[PDB]
């Protein structure tokens, strides 16, 4: 599941400039998914760190 | 292949004489807008034209007997009232003929200045007038 | 640093709104910052203080401005909040930038939406631009650096 | 836009008022924009934010200035409202003009009836144009471009 | 209109005050002008704006300066009711006048009296002249053009 | 009047208290106004305005400024109120003078007492004079011209 | 006077604090005043004014600034009561200064004590000196004259 | 002293974050500052004064300025007690420096934590630094000197 | 192994003519920002470039017959619109070639400005115009 | 017994060539902080040293043939960045050996300015440089 929802919104990025300006919006995307599925109780751990 | 000179030229503002000493301020000017996003690579500002501009004119004469055609007009001033004239300056050629022309909309006189007097002051007694206007268009074909 | 970055070279990005050059740029950035909210406490015998205890992290709105652009992505966003009550939040990126134009730190806005939107007053009397001014309320941010 | 556009250079045209000429031009014209109410609740056991909503969407009222014209249809429109309680909304449209003197963008205001009128203060040692104002009230606006 | 006329040219005239050339000069005048109160009402399931009523009609008081006037017959009207409470309304009229010292437009001002007078405070190091004010209260207004 | 009188040459005297020279001049003196309170109320069917009422006619304190003095005799007065609560009531007299020092116009203080007295504050790098103020709490006043 | 003193020399003593000389030179010294309290009562029948009564006499702190000074007898004495609640009160005098340095006219300040202490804020990139503020409180006072 | 010390010259030092040379550097200081709250009481027959009695000791927060640095450790250390809630308290030195650079006076400030973090609005068209400001919450301080 | 001359020189703007009387206005600026933390033991500031400024350019020409390219320019402007050039200035070698030559980026005019006319004044007419730029680089090969 | 001439004299800045036409702006400058206390007999303040200021130093040469060294420095600036240079100016004596020396530390260009045109000017077109720096050390031994 985790991974398909991953691999559905990266696909705005396919044909983007590959460099530091898109780089830091993919990461700041996947961080925004699984932070939720962090609060939701399907990861372990006290803080996202 | 030559320039034109400057001491040959006459003005018509309506009075009865159109021989002047000394013409002054017929200016242009426009304002500029300044603009720069954050975003841009040259750390300069982008411009473009804003609102326009008019100077007053001033106009230099000698004071002869019996002609009093400054104080005339300046005194048809009655609170927000006044009698405006359409202004031509014209710079003229060997026949006495325009060649450039310098026309005025809507002027009407701001102040009217006196001469000094001096008991050594061996010179000729000059008035002179400052005119507020509306816009200039400058002819030369 | 040893000589810190100045301020005036930036990009605001948005996800979620269709992409058009002309909506990532901007005169001025405002409102990234945050504070605690506290409770006071007098303890009897303790004559030298009060005691003080954090309750709630608290965030500003987000406020951005330029000069009026007619066809705008995040404006039409904006009405559609505005005059419907549809809303759909976005996440937003802001990054400051260095001298090969890569961000030497950026900041991670969550859950976006529209609460204001204006035109600042005409004046037939005086040379301006015409500026346009929007506010995002968000839910918090991060920092990557 | 590359270049955005100036704002001094505008329109305000009324609908169901007799039209006049005079009656059309402005020296200002403000308070077209909006704003969003919210509420704010705390859910116990998150620590990071506040929860915000949203209730009702406000507008400002609409100001306009020019000089003291005697005859103006308007003036005689807000009258009847000031003077005897009769009061009848009308539409209006505010456009922001081109080169071309065409709309670049306009707002449509919707059902607006006076809810204030004066002149300013005279002076015998001051040199000054009489200025009146109107302000109106409104339900709503619309956009067009 | 298409030159609007300027503010420095007016005079004051009382009605039920015995007249004196003296009294009908003023260096400035101020309040008039008028407003609306206003109610506001949210109705249920209509989020798009809340809906306004008006309630009354609203005057501010009228205020005159001038130099200091020693006999003046409108200071001995003041006095009456300032001191005995006696209280004897009258009418006032606000002339804006042409260059041919006609009136542009008036003002009908309706039952008015005196509720403030003061002398502006003395300075022994300063150049300066004594000016006295004037604040009267009353119902309403019509204006004449 | 044709030409309005100055304000920079006037006096200050008290009954009451052993006069001498240096305690009747001043550099400054403020307070000589009145104004009513009033009250409003709305008649159900009346909807051009409200009506209002007088209650009470008030006056504020008056204020007296000048260099410091030491051997004052109004402070000696001001001394027995202020230390001890003996309160003992006094009448006063301002007059506005011509150029023959005979008085244009006078007013007649009535029942005065002191609320307040202080000296301006000490300042080692700056230049000045030490400054001392005397306030007054009065019935009312009366004029004579 | 016939030419009234300045206010530039002056000197403040301490009673009860071991004696130094660096601890009697000030860059300034304010709150040399006093205010009465009264209440308000209005007499059926009597339309001309308000009564007004005394209640009680007030003081405001004293306020002491210097350069800063790091081995202060008065600062040690300012610890004492910040840091223990050890108080105890002390009398000081303030003399205003003539040419051949003696006083003019003094205060004498009863049963006085610390409530505030405070350094202005550094700035390392300006040219300033550190600034030491002391405040005061006090029962009253008395002058000799 | 006879030549008292200027403010442009100190030092900011952290117990308990790993120390850098950049995290020593401010730009300024504020808030080492303290007052007393007190209350009043009336006594009958007292009518000279009222009483005023200490309550309890008051700190101001302290806050710190400087150029952005984007590697701090001070910065890591307020971002998780701003985002998680992990507080853990530190002390802290406040020095005053001489020409040898060594300490005239120092402000020891005990349990100190943050509540609050900003960086001041972006501006394209300025010439402007990135400013950071640091805001903490202590218990009290002590001099040393 | 000897320096240059300055009066031997050319300027293309879009109009007729390449010859004029006066250039100036040839400049590039730089601001400064200033920076110390309390704790340093100098006791004055370290300092970086800032945003950057461009100067306007003013051109000086005599009046001649039938040649009003300067209104005409000026007259383009119609409330943000504007013709925009590309301005090349350039000093010449004994060869009339081009030795040091600096290049302008879209420059328009803010003001235009006529010449005053006097009874006595034995002398020639001289118009001038000032403009509005947003870059210049400098050729020296 | 005969003081120094000021005439012949060189500058190490980086570049090719080190003669100039002219040099100025080598100042040293220092704050003054007053103060007074209510009881001192003296009605004047006392005086102490504040915080140190560092004027620029201007520098103008000739306009040479296929040398761009001014325009090429100014053009290092990159947003925040730019090419720092040791300055070192010197006072000769009769064997061109240093006499008088000021040391300059971290200096870059603030403006560069470019000459005027004119049609009769018979002169030598000469191009100036102003120079930022953080501290100057004057040694004369």
């Amino acid at each position: 599941m985790a991974e398909e929802s991953i691999k559905k919104a990266t696909e705005q990025f396919v044909f983007e400039p590959n460099d530091g300006n898109t780089w830091v919006r993919v990461r700041a995307m996947i961080e925004n998914f699984l932070i939720l599925q962090w609060r939701a109780g399907a990861l372990a751990g006290a803080k996202p760190e | 292949s030559y320039p034109l000179s400057k001491f040959h030229f006459s003005v018509e503002w309506g009075g009865t004489k159109i021989g002047f000493t000394e013409v002054s301020g017929l200016d242009l000017e426009t304002e500029i807008i300044e603009y720069r996003h954050g975003a841009s690579p040259e750390y300069s500002k982008i411009k473009m034209p804003g609102m326009q501009k008019f100077s007053n004119i001033t106009l230099k004469r000698g004071t002869f007997k019996s002609d009093n055609e400054y104080f005339q007009w300046y005194n048809t001033i009655n609170l927000n009232k006044v009698e405006r004239r359409d202004l031509t300056i014209s710079l003229l050629n060997e026949e006495h003929e325009p060649v450039v022309t310098w026309k005025v909309k809507n002027a009407w006189p701001l102040k009217v200045q006196s001469t000094d007097l001096k008991g050594d002051g061996n010179e000729v007694a000059i008035e002179s007038m400052e005119l507020a206007h509306e816009g200039l268009v400058i002819q030369n074909e | 640093t040893y000589y810190p970055p100045s301020s005036f070279h930036f990009l605001v990005e948005f996800t979620g709104i269709d992409a058009k050059n002309n909506d990532h740029e901007f005169q001025s950035v405002s409102g990234l910052s945050v504070d605690i909210d506290t409770e006071e406490f007098a303890e009897g015998g303790e004559n030298r203080f009060k005691h003080k205890f954090p309750v709630k992290t608290k965030y500003p709105n987000l406020v951005l401005k330029r000069g009026v652009l007619v066809d705008s992505k995040v404006i039409s966003w904006c009405r559609d909040a505005i005059e419907d009550f549809e809303f759909k939040p976005i996440d937003l990126t802001v990054k400051l930038l260095n001298e090969e134009h890569q961000p030497l730190m950026t900041w991670n806005v969550v859950h976006a939406y529209p609460v204001k939107w204006s035109v600042e007053d005409f004046n037939a009397q005086e040379s301006k631009m015409a500026i346009e001014s929007v506010e995002l309320s968000y839910n918090y941010f991060k920092t990557i650096v």
